[PDB]
RNA sequence: CAAGGAUAGCACCGGUGAUUGGAGUUAAGUCGUAACAAGGUACCCCUACGAGAACGUGGGGGUGGAUCA
RNA sequence: AUUGGGCGUAAAGCAAGCGCAGGCGGAUUGAAAAGUCUGGUGUUAAAGGCAGCUGCUUAACAGUUGUAUGCAUUGGAAAC
RNA sequence: CAGCUAGUUGGUGGGGUAACGGCCUACCAAGGCAAUGACGUGUAGCUAUGCUGAGAAGUAGAAUAGCCACAAUGGGACUG
């Protein structure tokens, strides 16, 4: 509901007797309250790779969880050699983020959290990796059920 | 003296009379502030004694005011 | 009971049944076996008291020149193994002890670590309510 | 007058002079930035009060004494026999 | 790596070379001894004023410098500013630098200095190309 | 600017100002878009959220007249006790002295407030004071000196103003008493102090 | 005992110093086409000889070689 | 890169092997406790870091109230 | 920077220091330290700390405080 862009660039294939130029277009999707989605686009010009990128994201879209308005656990998340460290932040600090990243938990509807960002940073594998690891999240009542013990600790 | 201009400080420290100020020493006595003076001195009152029991005499400038709190009335009980 | 195809000690406790757990979550097995100690025993205790696996044997056969021990997993009808990651923290080139307020908790409590202090294994919630620091060996969750 | 004085424990390692021996002491203490308990190895060289006599490969606790000479500043204290 | 091998090779830091080492040597009378003070700025004469060309990406004629320096090194310079008052045998003011059009040429010399006279005009840039205020 | 002299331009710039409205009043054209000549259809060459933190961040000094590195002073003694920071910040700048007078309904404005103050024309505990970096800590007063008390402006503006919830004032003698502490619901605000608190990086 | 001097030559590190070596920097300099395709003798690695240069060849080794696969 | 990196094709696994020292190691029991865990005691100055308070119109500041790793002795625990 | 060292190493007697001791002396005897880095070379006042970093740590050790060092260079001694 935002569908604010993080990087467009342009990319061209090679052909005999010309090579075509066109506009590549990554965006995010987010209702602020749960629905996050995020997606690629190619076009000649801009409202049609902007329009098929928001398909896209629309398509992909999947729910997240809230834990008092923050992770309430640690997560390192991978995908294609590019570590996200996600900590917990306590409420009253703020949240801190990089362009990408902040622009990815604010979507999503997240307060606050500690983010750092190992290996080469790449908008599109980055991405991939953060959602990839908020997915991963676990909760106190899925450990409850997998346990014998019914409380968090 | 110690702390700020126009606004001195002097730790009432032992110490024996052989080097300079603000250095080696044993104990710590207490604080005068002479930039409010109200017949008030922070001391411990039992520290001193075993200050003055071990030789090494306060400053000579504080007398009075151990007089004043009531010091010298209880050392000099040794000599009596 | 019957096992063949003699099994052989990995080298240590600690890192044995953990390779043997991470593979087992891995390849989704049911049973692992491996050679019987005191310490393996004592871990085996404490996480099937933890709530994180299913049934545990030790048996021998004459005498303790062939005891071994075996474990099963926890699991669901679904095929997902209770336990979901597992990182060892002392290695036998390395040792770490720490105090009471240098105890580390896992997820964020989530977790269960495995610290023996004086009386073998424990669960971290318990040491801290007797206040005793000590030595931390893995992390499971 | 009580007497006291530091206290180590350590192999007599060898001997070559008179009434005097060289032990060799062992400490595993921690590494000062991997803590990890590193073994290091010392020379002393003691001398025979009279109540005792150094016999090589032997454990001693010798104690501090006032310095005989350069290496001299400990003398074999106490020997535990073999057992 | 390993614990062990950690013990016996402790990792040892890797440090850039400064990019102006002559700004850092200094020498002295009395006797020949090499020091290291590691300045901000030093001064120096120029021995030659001439021009040379810049590499591929642009083509054009800069005023470079040679000076020597009261220490050993002795290097070269560029020159800024609209129009110079450099012709030889000056003593000027030598400060830290790059320029990426000349091999080597890892210095400036600041205007308005001792000697050299600055672009008397240049308003919108006048904490360098020494100059007074904008004109009354 | 601790005394810019110049506020109508920020005001259009910003589309905001420090009373309710009153910077614009119709002396010629009333155009809300950016002063100075760059093109009305034009608004801006970067808009991240660096470019909106600065905006918020120049807004909520400018409402002040306030400089950066007092601020960033202010920020580091609000380091120091804590709580939610974010409205704690607001509380503590509206602490400041002028603040509070315009609260009292004293003087329209910060900078007639504070050229007020600074002129020797306030008294409080009994002691001149001549600047508006003072923390008002709950439970103090302040005098007006009488001898200045023959001041136009304050006996006009006195009556003709607003006074806030959180301090009480009798006007009559014309001294004022700090009540408890401001709220964000009861002060004209949509400031997002969040971009202000991760702003500064400086600590 | 003894600083210090004097003589003599041993060790170690520096400054300088005709004049040559090699390297880097320079907008399609000349030479020839060495390599990149089976680069027109398949390529490359170790070592030896020789010539303006590019390297050619001998002995051993590999495919990070083309067709047939 | 202990925290917190790698060694097939990008830098990097020695040409291979025998091995001194070092480092690391099968299971059960005992003993002490060499470290470790955990108390008491004395020692880690003052000033300074950090938290509260106080007088400087007020912040800057200064003073004060405490805090701070480490070391040795001493008693417990014996899982490693 | 592969071996350094000869009062260097140790016993006896004497002298001497404020005391203990090759600290010095007469005789006698020949090891000590080292690959876990002596020895040679280069650099450097150390410490509380300043600064940065969340931290493990890195950097410099200006004020200030404690210690030693020297007082044109190098040797001595009297004084107390
Ligand atoms: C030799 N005939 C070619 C052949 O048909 C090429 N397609 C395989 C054809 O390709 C084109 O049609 C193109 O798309 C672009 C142009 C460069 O050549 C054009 O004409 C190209 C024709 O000239």
């Amino acid at each position: 509901f935002e569908e604010r862009i993080v990087k467009l660039k342009r990319i061209s294939k090679t052909t005999k007797g010309g090579r075509n130029m066109r506009f590549s277009v990554l965006v995010v999707v987010g209702n602020r309250k749960g629905k996050i989605g995020y997606g690629i686009a190619k076009a000649l010009e801009v409202p049609n790779a902007i329009k098929k990128a928001i398909k896209a994201a629309h398509n992909s879209l999947h729910t997240i969880e809230i834990h008092k308005g923050s992770i309430y656990h640690e997560v390192i998340g991978r995908s294609g050699a590019s570590r996200v460290l996600l900590k917990p932040a306590p409420q009253g600090t703020g949240i801190i983020a990089g362009g990408a990243i902040r622009a990815i938990i604010e979507l999503a509807g997240y307060s606050d959290i500690y983010t750092k960002n190992l290996g080469r940073n790449t908008p599109i594998n980055m991405i991939h990796a953060t959602m990839d690891g908020i997915l991963k999240q676990l909760s106190p009542r899925r450990v409850a059920i997998l346990r014998n013990k019914n409380l968090n600790e | 003296r110690m702390g700020r201009v126009h606004y001195p400080t002097y730790r009432i420290v032992a110490v024996d009379s052989r080097v300079k100020r603000d250095g080696k020493y044993i104990a710590l006595i207490g604080h005068l502030n002479p930039a409010l003076k109200e017949n008030k001195c922070k001391i411990d009152e039992a520290v001193a004694l075993e200050w003055l029991n071990k030789g090494a005499k306060p400053t000579d400038t504080v007398r009075s005011l151990f007089s004043q709190t009531g010091l010298w009335k209880k050392f000099v009980e040794s000599k009596k | 009971i019957t096992t063949t195809k003699p099994i052989k000690a990995h080298f240590d406790p600690v890192a044995d049944l953990l390779t043997k757990i991470n593979n087992a979550r891995k390849a989704k097995l049911m049973t692992v076996t491996t050679i019987a100690s005191k310490l393996k025993i004592a871990i085996l205790e404490i996480l099937v008291k933890e709530g994180y696996l299913a049934n545990f044997q030790v048996l021998e056969n004459k005498s303790k020149t062939k005891r071994i021990v075996t474990f099963n997993l926890k699991y669901t009808q679904r095929r997902i193994p209770s336990i979901n990651g597992v990182k060892q923290i002392s290695k036998p080139g390395l040792r770490i002890y720490r105090p009471f307020e240098k105890l580390p908790l896992v997820l964020n409590g989530l977790g269960i670590a495995i610290i023996s202090t004086s009386d073998g294994v424990m669960t971290d919630k318990v040491a801290r309510l007797k206040k005793i620091g000590g030595e931390i060996l893995a992390y499971v969750w | 007058k009580r007497n006291q004085r530091k206290v180590l424990i350590g192999i007599v390692k060898s001997t070559k002079n008179a009434k005097t021996a060289t032990v060799q002491v062992e400490s595993r203490f921690k590494h000062p930035l991997y803590h990890k308990s590193v073994v290091r190895h010392k020379k002393y060289q003691a001398h025979n009060e009279g109540e005792v006599l150094a016999k090589d490969g032997d454990k001693v606790q010798i104690v501090e004494t006032r310095p005989l000479s350069a290496t001299k500043r400990f003398r074999i204290a106490k020997i535990i026999e073999r057992a | 790596a390993t614990i062990a091998q950690l013990i016996r090779k402790p990792r040892k830091k890797k440090k850039v070379k400064s990019k102006s080492p002559a700004l850092h040597y200094n020498l002295n009378l009395l006797n020949k001894k090499v020091t290291n003070v590691y300045s901000p700025l030093k001064r120096g004469v120029c021995t030659r004023v001439g021009t040379m060309t810049p590499k591929k990406p642009n083509s054009a004629l800069r005023k470079y410098a040679k000076v020597r320096l009261t220490n050993g090194f002795e290097v070269l310079t560029y020159i800024p500013g609209e129009g110079h008052n450099l012709q030889e045998h000056s003593v000027t003011l030598l400060r830290g630098g790059r320029v990426k059009d000349l091999p080597g040429v890892r210095y400036h010399i600041v205007r308005g200095t001792l000697d050299t006279v600055g672009v008397e005009k240049r308003r919108q840039q006048r904490s360098a190309y020494g100059a007074k205020k904008p004109k009354a | 600017m601790k005394y810019t002299g110049s506020i109508f331009k920020r005001s259009r710039r910003l589309g905001f100002s420090l009373l309710e409205n009153n910077k614009e009043f119709s002396k010629g054209k009333k155009r809300k878009t950016i002063p100075g000549q760059h093109g009305n259809r034009f608004r801006s060459s970067t808009m991240s959220g660096y470019a909106q933190q600065l905006q918020e961040k120049q807004r909520m000094q400018y409402m002040y007249g306030i400089t950066d590195k007092q601020f960033r002073r202010l920020f580091r003694l609000v380091l120091k006790q804590r709580g939610n920071l974010a409205v704690n910040l607001f509380r503590v700048l509206e602490s400041r002295l002028d603040n509070i007078v315009y609260r009292m309904g004293f003087a329209p404005t910060r900078r007639s407030a504070r050229q007020l103050v600074n002129h020797g024309h306030v008294l409080l505990n009994d002691r001149t004071v001549d600047t508006p970096s003072i923390i008002l800590n709950p439970g103090d007063k302040v005098r007006l000196k009488a001898k200045t008390i023959k001041i136009p402006i304050v006996k006009a503006a006195s009556e003709s103003g607003v006074v806030s919830p959180f301090v009480e004032t009798n006007n009559k003698t014309f001294e004022g008493t700090y009540v408890r502490f401001p709220e964000r619901s009861e002060l004209p605000a949509g400031i997002n102090e969040s971009y202000v608190v991760e702003w500064y990086k400086r600590l």
